RNA sequence: UAUCAGCUUGUUGGUGGGGUAGUGGCUUACCAAGGCUUUGACGGGUAGCCGGCCUGAGAGGGUGACCGGCCACAUUGGGACUGAGAUACGGCCCAGACUCCUACGGGAGGCAGCAGUGGGGAAUAUUGCACAAUGGGCGGAAGCCUGAUGCAGCAACGCCGCGUGCGGGAUGACGGCCUUCGGGUUGUAAACCGCUUUCGCCUGUGACGAAGCGUGAGUGACGGUAAUGGGUAAAGAAGCACCGGCUAACUACGUGCCAGCAGCCGCGGUGAUACGUAGGGUGCGAGCGUUGUCCGGAUUUAUUGGGCGUAAAGGGCUCGUAGGUGGUUGAUCGCGUCGGAAGUGUAAUCUUGGGGCUUAACCCUGAGCGUGCUUUCGAUACGGGUUGACUUGAGGAAGGUAGGGGAGAAUGGAAUUCCUGGUGGAGCGGUGGAAUGCGCAGAUAUCAGGAGGAACACCAGUGGCGAAGGCGGUUCUCUGGGCCUUUCCUGACGCUGAGGAGCGAAAGCGUGGGGAGCGAACAGGCUUAGAUACCCUGGUAGUCCACGCUGUAAACGGUGGGUACUAGGUGUGGGGUCCAUUCCACGGGUUCCGUGCCGUAGCUAACGCUUUAAGUACCCCGCCUGGGGAGUACGGCCGCAAGGCUAAAACUCAAAGGAAUUACACACCGCCCGUCAAGUCAUGAAAGUUGGUAACACCCGAAGCCGGUGGCCUAACCGUUGUGGGGGAGCCGUCGAAGGUGGGACUGGUGAUUAGGACUAAGUCGUAACAAGGUAGCCGUACCGGAAGGUGCGGCUGGAUCA
RNA sequence: AAAAUGUUUU
């Protein structure tokens, strides 16, 4: 069964943005969309919508829309899961990750909401190292 | 695999095989030459190489080989056994040092001297 | 460390007393039956722990020398005494083992203090000086004591620094070595010229450490030391390893698979850059090598940071316990998590800033570090706890529905064999060819009738079902699971699952039954050098049934389960639903679940996989760490047995292996397997034999503390001044080291004999495998055989023919 | 249709 929604979503994200979709769908929850937000600040996809249900008439729906550069090329160099269910990361504020020298950001889950790794060294705030994008 | 297997069950080494059992933590042990001869060696590789069975003072007795064109130790001679393999060898782990106890230098040494146990000559 | 699974009976708790500086089963009496343990108790092995040290990018790995902190111990075992304080090192008591003295009655002693001796060892120092400094003990003090300490001796043991010369010098001298006899090289090297004097040697000056101490006088062990002036002579002062590749550096001569070298690859068989020497060179240099040990390289135990289709690696399959893990969301707690504050993390070390030794090593000093912990105050995103919702995961209801799913019972037909009868007569059968065999005692053949056991042609595969193993005549009875559906219900109830349990082809085993065909073993015939085989004729267990046992397979998709996502194309199985003509169905769509093939992205060493992943991800389990030895030995568990499960080490090799290219590459005159014979090495079994360790139950029981008793001995106290009180010797009791006795547990050596393993003749016997290896190979099992192997039964393709 | 084998150079 489903263990790392979390790790859904980064799946989800890194398989269509491989395969060029130009939008991915997958369930809504506050975690995902506070990630999908971030992401979009941080401009490695185009845009997020959170849809209210009409097909299964059960729960939101997360959809993000992907950009493309000229000549067809990927906004996200890849993404992965650091805090996984198995095994958690925590990080202070002090020992916060870098990722691609500085180029990627690294997602932390802060007592203060999801902040990327340059905001939480700027607040002195450590948290769960939630993901490595870049 | 899982971070609760590792946790589980965690990683172990290897053994790290020993190669020098008969000296016992020890760089080299007197011995004494309970036999002095010689054995053909494995192949490819063919001659006469010089032997002796010593039973070193812990106890132990092996096979030492005693290198160097020359040779005067026999029977009931003390030697210095030193580590070190002889490849085309089966069963030879061990090394007689030249220049100690009753061994001698090999005698027309210039080269290499002090492996060989030979003072330097005026 | 599980090849140690049970441990404990003052043991766990309670109440009263006692005891102690003090809490306490610390002790005692009584009461209760606890306490610990697969998250590893108990037992075995090893070990002082740490600040640190070494290594490493780090994470880690190894380690516990000096120095510093804590602990333990002081000949071995036990005990108390004194004291503020005791493992009481240079105390006492008892016992044991030792050494010494003795007049034989009895006494004395403990260097793991400093130096030193013997011994062991590859290996580690002087039977030194001083209390001048710092620290300690006693004294009011002067002072006394201090093998603490400060120093010196010894050792290249480590680290650091310095020297052995510097400038000039072509005529590129001789001499070595090499040569193409031209020369090249050693080589500015030398000769020769001019300089300098650190260290060493000779000689002079000469401290600091002492703002100490002492009333003063006086007072430095180190010590004529450091430092420093003068003098001498370029002098008194360079070795070691290496030069085939990794790896910096090459030639000649000698040797001729010899002598020898080697860390691996390898070198040496007459042109050796690999042996030995020489010249030349290179790396280092008061060192240089070798050996040992540790870390690195090794991502080669992968948390950082690996894997499991074929390379080593998915459990045979499922159920399920602990455990790990958890869809959306409200509230709350603030344990994880995060942020401050305070305390702590001694010093030294370490990093770093300053400073001192002529520099450095080293030393002093400031800071950091001390990666944590405790206390406290905040934050609430996530994890978790508490609590409440939601339905999408999951399960259920109702309806629809496919099927060799399973078990039981009855029963159908063909065919084989046998039996009876009719007919008929010479062969039949079998093969590459034959023969054994059967048959005029009428076989084979042919027809009729009957008996019996086993398997179910066609349907039937490109298919269905089952967790796997597996499942096919028909009918009935009993029963399991799956699939679909719009409504319905519950509301995360999910996933996985160590240990455990069950199921688990065939062979095999036990009891009973049955026995047609088939068919290990077996017998015979053929083939053959032989044929314990292939082939042929016979043929017993078995194959079958009932009930058990065994529990293993190439139990394979060689691919664990769950989930989400990521082009398609095209067959096929099952359930719906839609459409047109019907008002069937043919047809098309569409949806959900299977099952194949092709194929993109992607992945892979390649082969290949690719929505049924071997892709991208998350959760849990099993498993791998070079090849052999070996899934073997020992131990234990299971079994009636066969055996299965768990599972090493010594030793040995430098490969073993995967896929692919053109099991072989020395290229089929290839490769390669196993007995037997010989030698060598390591190891197992074994009547036994020889030790060791840790305890147990009893018997006896020293010292000693405690508890009694004390008729004997008693200066302080009191006396009615005849004594009494209190104490002491002695004595008894508990505990108690040692010893004795006995039965076990564990373990080392050794062992006639015996077993297999590894390696070596270039030994003997066959040819089992690799090609269709000449009978396709292999897996499990069974029996047989000199040996490889042969055969039966089931399975696999890691075989193929023919499509 | 069965039809075995191929020491040690340097
Ligand atoms: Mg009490
Ligand atoms: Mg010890
Ligand atoms: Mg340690
Ligand atoms: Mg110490
Ligand atoms: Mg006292
Ligand atoms: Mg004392
Ligand atoms: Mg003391
Ligand atoms: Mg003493
Ligand atoms: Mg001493
Ligand atoms: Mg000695
Ligand atoms: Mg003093
Ligand atoms: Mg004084
Ligand atoms: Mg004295
Ligand atoms: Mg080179
Ligand atoms: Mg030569
Ligand atoms: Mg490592
Ligand atoms: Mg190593
Ligand atoms: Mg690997
Ligand atoms: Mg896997
Ligand atoms: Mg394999
Ligand atoms: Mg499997
Ligand atoms: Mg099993
Ligand atoms: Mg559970
Ligand atoms: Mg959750
Ligand atoms: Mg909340
Ligand atoms: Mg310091
Ligand atoms: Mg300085
Ligand atoms: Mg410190
Ligand atoms: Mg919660
Ligand atoms: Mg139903
Ligand atoms: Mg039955
Ligand atoms: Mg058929
Ligand atoms: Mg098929
Ligand atoms: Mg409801
Ligand atoms: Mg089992
Ligand atoms: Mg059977
Ligand atoms: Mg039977
Ligand atoms: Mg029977
Ligand atoms: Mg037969
Ligand atoms: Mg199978
Ligand atoms: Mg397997
Ligand atoms: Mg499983
Ligand atoms: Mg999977
Ligand atoms: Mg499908
Ligand atoms: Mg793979
Ligand atoms: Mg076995
Ligand atoms: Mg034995
Ligand atoms: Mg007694
Ligand atoms: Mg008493
Ligand atoms: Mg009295
Ligand atoms: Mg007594
Ligand atoms: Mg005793
Ligand atoms: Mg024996
Ligand atoms: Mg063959
Ligand atoms: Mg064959
Ligand atoms: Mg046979």
């Amino acid at each position: 069964t489903m263990t790392d929604p979390i790790a859904d979503m980064l799946t989800r994200l890194r398989n269509a943005n491989q395969a060029y979709h130009d939008q991915t769908s997958m369930p809504h929850s506050k975690i995902k969309a506070g990630i999908a937000g971030i992401l979009k600040s941080e401009g490695y996809i185009a845009d997020y919508k959170v849809n209210e249900p009409k097909e299964g008439e059960v729960g939101k729906t997360l959809t993000l829309t992907l950009k493309y550069g000229e000549n067809r090329e990927r906004s996200i160099a890849g993404v992965r899961r650091i805090s996984k269910p198995g095994l958690r990361v925590y990080a202070k504020s002090t020992a916060l990750p870098k990722v691609l020298g500085g180029l990627g950001i690294a997602i932390i889950s802060t007592s203060q909401g999801l902040l990327t790794d340059k905001q939480a060294h700027e607040k002195s705030v450590g948290g769960e190292v939630l993901a490595y994008v870049w | 695999p899982t971070i609760q297997q590792l946790v589980r069950k965690g990683r172990t080494d290897k053994i790290s095989k020993n190669k020098t059992p008969a000296l016992k933590g020890s760089p080299q042990r007197r011995g004494v030459c309970t036999r002095v001869y010689t054995t053909t060696p494995k192949k490819p590789n063919s001659a006469l190489r010089k032997v002796a069975r010593v039973r070193l003072s812990s106890g132990i007795e092996v096979t030492a080989y005693i290198p160097g064109v020359g040779h005067n130790l026999q029977e009931h001679s003390m030697v210095l056994v030193r580590g070190g393999r002889v490849k085309d060898l089966p069963g030879v782990r061990y090394k007689i040092v030249r220049g100690s106890l009753d061994t001698q230098g090999v005698k027309g040494r210039k080269q290499a001297r002090s492996r060989y146990g030979a003072k330097k000559e005026k």
